[PDB]
């Protein structure tokens, strides 16, 4: 439901950075904080918006 | 790297700055409009970006007179400009003739305005495609325009994202003879074919045109009707 | 892409124009944050100041511009566009008051300002005034209002409103905060505004940096708060 | 400010020795304003270390008297506010907490001999917040080991403190590196899974045992003393073939010992676990890898 | 580096490079500072003779716009002359339409809109000037404003325009500015201007000091600087 | 250098080079020298010709009963500012019925030349004005520039190789202030005889002198009241 548009490799980039960020805590168990940290360290650049002109 | 700008033709083709405005129209929010036997149904697709926005401030379906509806698929900031122009022009017609303006004369004059902006050479065209309708002298009408100044006449059409897919559904689903309610049913069907999965009383915004006049429906009856209409 | 080097206001292929979506971060060169909130019969503006100098004054750094006696606003982006837009707003509100005999509703003013920006956008050979404007006001039979005007000429208006530099994060907090259905009893509004700016910027600072503009349906006049009562609200949310 | 903490500390050390904590009520907004000031590198950090040491003098006065803990929880309420209006980003200002809470656990060492159960575990329900919320320390993690150890010693080991140790096992192996004392905490849940008698939870915490490798070099004989617990790991519940490292770690514990009885049970249990392990490749030659001990052929059961 | 040609166009990162280049045009100009006291506003400009061809009393950057307002310009001189004429015209319209003295906020806002209007379009360039505006009134006190080349106009206690913009306000701000009347501030500005650039890059400079406040009863004029001669007998005591 | 075409464009070093090019167009005029005493202002220019047989292109031209200008550079803009000058003179001579002070006239000249230096569509004026006049406070010697940054002096000199003239003006600007008309004019041509290469000498037909006095109306002279001015000299120190 977020209009991420993150073409179908970088789901694994989310998976890599998120799970290995849990490896900074060395837990194998996944939070929702992985999703926020992998939505503010991935293609959060362009974004989101522009929502003018349609 | 050519054409650039608006004053000179291509080596063989067309007016690239109008084709790009048409592409910007085709990249816009979807809409559908159907001419039935007694009335015309317009329907747009209005998604807020966040959960913060209000649905009582900006309006897509917009009346030009008490019996003439008009939607678009493009940019609101140009839409409001040419809406205001059409307002003033229709009231000038009613000053001159003391009679509510017919829709063909509206489409002629609005097309003249858009054409005058397509003339050279400093202003850009509108990134707006209209869908004009009204019930003049019994028979209702439906007139689509475009940024190029042209106009058409439809029985049912669509504009926006996946207008090709919605149109191929319109060719299969729609016919010649319906009523306004069945028109709204097939209109919300063909808009629900292409819109997102969450369609509520606010994501759509629907106005109709009976012979008794234009009517812009409320979220009450829109939520009553699209509460799983099929 | 371009290619066309996007020098003037034309349409590029597929399908956008680049002048306005370069103007959308002329706000971002301001280095500034603004938050508006509508919960109930009040409306609150909050915006900080970035004054590094002791030789510089403090009264004339004000961004809250009282448009009319019942309509306030705040500006971000570059300053000259903002102030010129503000005098256009005042002039057109006075034109409303002259022509039509009564006080302008805040909707028509945003429509007129958006139309001016669209005419500045439609015709070329003029810079498209790269500043963003948030308005507030009280209207009878509608309560309070909060509106936003774009440099493109796209007005909208809504409950919890934010524009500037860091407002993807502000709207993320306002989606995570305006989802619970409690009422907003004016100190709920002031507390949520101060704490939303205090979580976006994460500073937790003196009462002398932010500016608070409020309007309420008890005194429909626009009102700018004083250091004492700003300090009162700040220690009232200090637990 | 520096002089503004100087005059306050050096002129409010005095009134602790006589008066009730009305001057601590008249220090609550003073420490609040000095923490709001809170200069960056060391200044009001150390000034607040001084003034919270004199707050521990007020803790002597009031929380050494009737052990009320309302004065304690009021002092941790003003610490809660002092920690809330002042972010402490690790912008080099935390030491208002450091020796404060280290003297609080020094108080808790005077209190585990002095105080009863309720106000010490109210101090602990405060410092759970303080340390698992305020930038997790190193020695108040060791004091966290001893304070949740006191929550264990409350009813001396149960399912509830087994849940406490199984929530506090693997959280701070990763924030502050350590090899000695947290290992002496991680030994302690095996009796907390034996006094509930769960051998498969004993093997889950044995997965927690063998994730702590490089046991050696820490002190002189810490891990040869830990082999007692490493053989209690699968001593009597022990099966027949997963037990070779087990029943060899029985033997290197009396390797220091010149004894002839407790080292003789090491000889006989490194030689009589072959009768546990069925026909194997390690068996028929490991019996002669271990053969070559001088005291080994002086047992008729070894000849048998 | 672009895309830097027109004054209408934006950049790929969103700013107008014409305005920046016009802002750093005044950076090479002469150093001009200003400061107000509790009953007046004092101007001061480091002005330089070319070699020996001047007349010490030509082309004075201290203009005189209204009866109580004058400029302290720095930058391109003729553009400042035209802008001063526009300011005289605006004060003329206000005096003709309302019968009393122009408030400095309103004057500064009209001038800022005029400068912004020259920054907007593509046919014209932005101004290459940066000037000061001081005032005094019996019901308003002392007001000192400041207009950049872009058109951002707000207020100060002290300012500096020129090369040593930071290097003046380093020791401007250590002045006890509130508790002093301006007759001390005259030799204060003298020592501030005399500190910067005695002989280093150029050969010789010369001082002008403008002066408005309560002591002039609301008038604005240059000091009789030869009267009380406050620079040199203290400038020779400011080298040690 | 692709930013270096029009007036509107600021440079990335902030120096609009069209102004610099107009300055260099001023630097290729004829030499001329203007200098004043306490009571009399004298400006002296140098003539040139297209060929031997033709007459010399004149530089000192009349403006008004107490105003006269020298010139260097373009001549269309020269006559344009001449007509504007005469127009503004007879405008105030009509309205106020007084002679103009010089400073407000030259401020009007700067405000006139401001517009072609800021908008697009006119060039900066290649012009070399040296203005002599009489207000109530005596003679004034002003100069202009294509950047409209007009100067007041006591003795200037613009045109080709005019710097040796400036050195002479440096070493006699203290001496200028006391003398009457005759040796003042011969100081002016003891600047002009160093504005020339040394292998040729200033003759009659190539020099021009215009005196305005506190009681003397502005008057141009050519060869015949200049034959009195050319004697009273020695040779150059060869």
């Amino acid at each position: 439901a977020r209009p991420d548009k993150i073409s179908g490799a970088d789901i694994n980039s989310i998976c890599q950075e998120s799970g290995m960020l849990a490896v900074r805590e060395n837990r194998y168990i996944v939070l929702a904080k992985d999703f926020e940290k992998a939505y503010k360290t991935v293609i959060k650049k362009d974004e989101q918006e522009h929502e003018f002109y349609k | 790297g050519y054409s650039f700008s608006l004053t000179t033709f291509s080596p063989s083709g067309k007016l690239v700055q109008i084709e790009y405005a048409l592409a910007a129209v085709a990249g816009g929010a979807p809409s559908v409009g159907i001419k039935a036997a007694n009335g015309v149904v317009l329907a747009t697709e209005k998604k807020q970006k966040s959960i913060l926005y209000d649905e009582r401030s900006v309006h897509k379906v917009e009346p030009i007179t008490k019996h003439i509806g008009l939607v678009y698929s493009g940019m609101g900031p140009d839409y409001r400009v040419l809406v205001h122009r059409a307002r003033k022009l229709a009231q000038q017609y009613y000053l001159v003739y003391q009679e509510p303006i017919p829709t063909a004369q509206l489409v002629q004059r609005v097309a003249s305005v858009m054409q005058e902006y397509t003339q050279s050479g400093g202003v850009r065209p509108f990134g707006v495609s209209l869908l004009i309708c009204g019930w003049n002298e019994g028979r209702p009408y439906l007139f689509q325009s475009d940024p190029s100044g042209a106009y058409f006449a439809w029985k049912a059409t669509a504009m926006g994202k996946n207008y090709v897919n919605g149109k191929t559904f319109l060719e299969k689903r729609y016919n010649e003879d319906l009523e306004l309610e069945d028109a709204i049913h097939t209109a919300i069907l063909t808009l629900k074919e292409s819109f997102e999965g969450q369609m509520t009383e606010d994501n759509i915004e629907v106005g109709i045109c009976n012979e008794a006049g234009f009517r812009r429906l409320t979220p009450t009856e829109v939520k009553d009707y699209l509460a799983a209409i099929a | 892409s371009a290619g066309f080097d996007r020098h003037i206001t034309i349409f590029s292929p597929e399908g956008r124009l680049y002048q306005v979506e370069y103007a959308f971060k002329a706000i971002n060169q301001g280095g500034l944050t603004s938050v508006a909130v509508r919960g109930k019969d009040c409306a609150v503006i909050v915006t900080q100041k970035k004054v590094p100098d002791k030789l510089l004054d403090s009264s004339t750094v004000t961004h809250l511009f009282k448009i009319t006696e019942n309509i306030g606003c705040v500006m971000t982006g570059m300053t000259a566009d903002s102030r010129s837009q503000v005098q256009r707003a005042r002039y057109e509100a006075a034109n409303w008051k002259y022509k039509y005999g009564y006080e302008i509703p805040v909707d028509m003013l945003c429509k007129r300002i958006a139309d001016i920006s669209q005419v500045y956008t439609q015709n070329a050979e003029m810079r498209p005034l790269g500043c963003c404007m948030i308005l507030i006001g009280i209207d009878e039979e509608q309560g309070p209002q909060v509106y936003k005007c774009d440099p493109a000429g796209y007005y909208c208006g809504f409950k919890a409103t934010a524009a500037g530099v860091k407002q993807t994060e502000s709207t993320s907090f306002l989606e995570k905060k305006v989802k619970k259905k409690f009422d907003w009893t004016f100190e709920q509004t002031v507390e949520t505004a101060i704490t939303c700016l205090s979580t976006v910027l994460s500073i937790d600072f003196k009462p002398s940096e932010i500016e608070v503009g409020v309007v309420t349906v008890e005194n429909p006049k626009f009102r700018i708060l004083t250091e004492a009562e700003i300090d009162a609200h700040l220690v009232a949310l200090a637990e | 400010m520096a002089d503004g903490g100087s005059e306050r500390a050096d002129g409010r050390i005095v009134k602790m020795e006589v008066d009730y904590s009305a001057t601590v009520d008249q220090r609550l907004p003073e420490c609040a304003k000095l923490a709001k000031e809170g200069r960056l590198q060391e200044v009001i950090e150390t000034l607040l270390s001084l003034e919270k040491q004199t707050r521990t003098a007020s803790d002597m006065v009031s929380t050494s008297r009737i052990l009320v803990a309302v004065v304690k929880m009021c002092y941790e309420a003003k610490e809660w506010d002092l920690l809330n209006e002042n972010i402490m980003l690790l912008s080099k200002r935390r030491s208002q907490l450091k020796q404060a809470v280290a003297k609080m656990v020094q108080q808790c060492c005077t209190y585990v001999e002095e105080i009863t159960d309720l106000p010490i575990k109210l101090r602990l329900i405060d410092t759970l917040r303080m340390v698992t919320e305020g930038k997790i320390y190193v020695e108040i993690e060791r004091a966290r080991l001893t304070k949740t150890l006191a929550t264990i010693k409350e009813q001396n080991g149960d399912v509830k403190e087994a849940a406490s140790i199984l929530q506090e096992l693997q959280v701070e192996t990763y924030g502050s590196m350590e090899k000695k004392e947290r290992v002496e905490f991680i030994l302690e849940q095996m009796r907390l899974c034996l006094a509930v008698k769960d051998y498969i939870r004993t093997q889950i915490i044995s997965k927690k045992i063998n994730t702590k490798f490089f046991q050696e070099e820490n002190t002189e004989k810490l891990k040869l003393k830990y082999y007692n617990l490493m053989i209690q790991l699968d001593q009597h519940e022990g099966s027949y073939l997963s037990i070779c490292k087990h029943y060899r770690a029985i033997y290197d514990t009396p390797c220091i010992q010149a004894e002839s009885e407790k080292w003789q049970q090491a000889l006989k249990s490194v030689v009589l676990y072959v009768i546990l392990a069925p026909f194997d490749n390690e068996q028929s030659d490991l019996v002669h890898r271990i053969s070559g001990d001088k005291k080994l052929e002086e047992i008729p059961k070894y000849k048998d | 580096t672009g895309y830097d040609l027109s004054a209408s166009t934006f950049s790929p990162d969103g700013r107008v490079f014409q305005v920046e280049y016009a802002m750093k045009a005044v950076e090479n100009s002469s150093t001009a500072i200003g400061i107000r006291c509790k009953d007046g506003v004092v101007f001061g400009v480091e002005k330089l003779v070319l070699s020996k061809l001047y007349e010490e009393g030509s082309n004075k950057r201290l203009f005189n716009v209204d009866r109580h307002v004058g400029m302290a310009v720095a930058g391109l001189l003729a553009d400042a002359r035209s802008l001063a004429d526009i300011a005289r015209e605006e004060a003329s319209n206000f005096r003709s339409n309302f019968g009393y003295n122009i408030p400095l906020k309103h004057l500064a806002d009209r001038v800022a809109m005029y400068v912004h209007a020259y920054t907007l379009y593509s046919a014209v360039r932005p101004f290459g000037c940066s000037f000061m505006l001081g005032s005094y009134s019996v019901n308003d006190g002392a007001q000192l404003y400041m207009i950049d080349p872009s058109g951002v106009s707000y207020g100060y206690w002290g300012c500096a325009i020129g090369k040593a913009r930071q290097a003046a306000k380093t020791e401007i701000e250590k002045l006890q500015m509130k508790e002093m009347t301006c007759r001390d501030i005259v030799k204060e500005v003298a020592k501030i201007i005399y500190i910067v650039h005695d002989e280093v890059k150029d050969k010789a400079f010369e001082l002008e000091l403008s002066w408005v406040g309560e002591l002039t009863n609301g008038r604005h004029e240059i000091v009789p600087k030869d009267i009380r001669e406050e620079a040199e007998k203290y400038a020779k005591e400011s080298l040690k | 250098n692709q930013y270096d075409n029009d007036v509107t464009v600021w440079s990335p070093q902030g120096r609009i080079h069209q102004i610099e090019y107009a300055m260099e167009a001023v630097k290729q005029g004829s030499a001329t020298v203007g200098l004043k005493s306490k009571t009399h202002a004298v400006l002296v220019a140098l003539k040139r010709a297209q060929s031997e047989l033709a007459a010399h292109q004149k530089k000192i031209l009349h403006v008004d009963n107490h105003i006269g200008i020298s010139i260097a550079g373009l001549t269309a803009d020269a006559r344009l500012l001449c007509n504007f000058m005469r127009q503004e003179c007879l405008d105030s001579r009509f309205v106020f019925d007084r002679p103009l002070p010089v400073s407000r006239l030259v401020s009007l000249i700067g405000s006139k030349t401001q517009i072609p230096t800021q908008r697009y569509g006119r060039r900066p004026y290649g012009v070399g004005l040296l203005i002599a006049g009489y207000d109530d406070m005596g003679p004034h010697i002003f100069q202009t520039c294509p950047s409209a940054n007009y100067f007041d002096c006591r003795a200037m000199s613009i045109g080709a190789r005019s710097q040796s003239a400036r050195t002479y003006l440096e070493r006699h600007m203290s001496e200028f202030m006391e003398c009457n008309l005759n040796e003042l004019v011969k100081h002016g041509l003891r600047a002009l005889r160093e504005t020339l290469p040394a292998e040729q000498d200033l003759t009659t037909k190539n020099v021009s002198i215009g005196i305005v006095g506190k009681d003397l109306e502005f008057t141009i002279y050519d060869d015949d009241d200049v034959s009195p001015f050319l004697e009273g000299l020695e040779e150059r120190p060869q």
